[PDB]
């Protein structure tokens, strides 16, 4: 989820 | 005086937007995590490709090695985090208990604990050993974006979008201190200086702050950078000359000096937003890493 906006 | 990174090796492998990457504190190596599910090895000096670890169910947000370089422990939206075995590749503990995607995760310096941070608003303590929940603290009322523990372990700072910065006793599990500025952006990241003096800390209003936590006081500033949609993390880079090293949305790695916060360089080369920078225990080397777009890994090596 970090990759996630 | 400045520094003068320049790009030494790309490491590609990951299919997805790589999430973190950490140095391994003997220096011989870098672990990558990705939204792919996978933990990746390299070799610290040549970005020479050495394993995939494997086993999570789905994507992976934070990775993180033990204090003797054996053991990596690594954050997931499976929910779980997964102690490895680095040489062998197997996944040593799942740890559960969380109830939502685990975001964050460090091992104390002794390395027989574990601390993650959860979309579940929590900050969960875990022993290495047994792979057991030992406590649970009510963190935060957001997301838990970081953990961090002190030098010595006694400690803990955790980051949330509630716009918190908790710094917890990690035996007592109680809130010694809650910091915040005169605004109350998301903290996307924060952890102790080396001396354990100071929080560095992001917001995604664009700016990091170091701050004497002791003292409550915001020592130090530092903007030009581009920060207001992902928790990307931020180092005291220490080996050579003292900077602070962060990625940032316009897809630069960016260094300030620690003490006049003046931009120093900006690492250009990735295609998209750099997550995550780590720094040489040894080393003036910076490992950065990105999102989708790029989904590389870029080492960099400073004279000083």
């Amino acid at each position: 989820m970090r990759t996630e906006p | 005086v400045k520094p003068n990174y320049a790009l030494k090796f790309t490491l590609a492998g990951h299919t997805k937007a790589v999430s973190s990457v950490k140095f391994s504190p003997n220096g011989e190596w870098l672990a990558s995590s990705s939204a792919d599910k996978l933990i990746k090895i390299w070799g610290a000096y040549d970005g020479k490709f050495e394993k995939t670890i494997s086993g999570h169910k789905l994507g992976i947000s934070d990775v993180a090695w033990s204090s003797d370089s054996n053991l990596l422990v690594s954050a997931s939206d499976d929910k779980t985090l997964k102690i490895w075995d680095v040489s062998s590749g197997k996944c040593l503990k799942t740890l559960k208990g969380h109830s939502n995607y685990v975001f964050c995760c460090n091992f104390n310096p002794q390395s027989n604990l574990i601390v993650s941070g959860s979309f579940d608003e929590s900050v969960r303590i875990w022993d290495v050993k047994t792979g057991k929940c030992l406590k649970t603290l009510p963190a935060h009322s957001d997301p838990v974006s970081a953990v961090h523990f002190n030098r010595d372990g006694s400690l803990i700072v955790s980051s949330s979008y509630d716009g918190l910065c908790r710094i917890w006793d990690t035996a007592s599990g109680q809130c010694l201190k809650t910091l915040i500025d005169d605004d109350n952006p998301p903290v996307s990241f924060v952890k102790f200086s080396p001396n354990g003096k100071y929080i560095l800390a992001a917001t995604l209003d664009n700016t990091l702050k170091l701050w004497d936590y002791s003292k409550g006081k915001c020592l130090k500033t530092y903007t030009g950078h581009k920060n207001e949609k992902y928790c990307i993390f931020a180092n005291f880079s220490v080996t050579g000359g003292k900077w602070i090293v962060s990625g940032s949305e316009d897809n630069l790695v960016y260094i300030w000096n620690l003490q006049t916060k003046e931009i120093v360089q900006k690492l250009q080369g990735h295609t998209d937003v750099v997550i995550s920078t780590a720094c040489h225990p040894t080393e003036n080397i910076i490992a950065s890493a990105a999102l989708e777009n790029d989904k590389t890994i870029k080492l960099w090596k400073s004279d000083c």
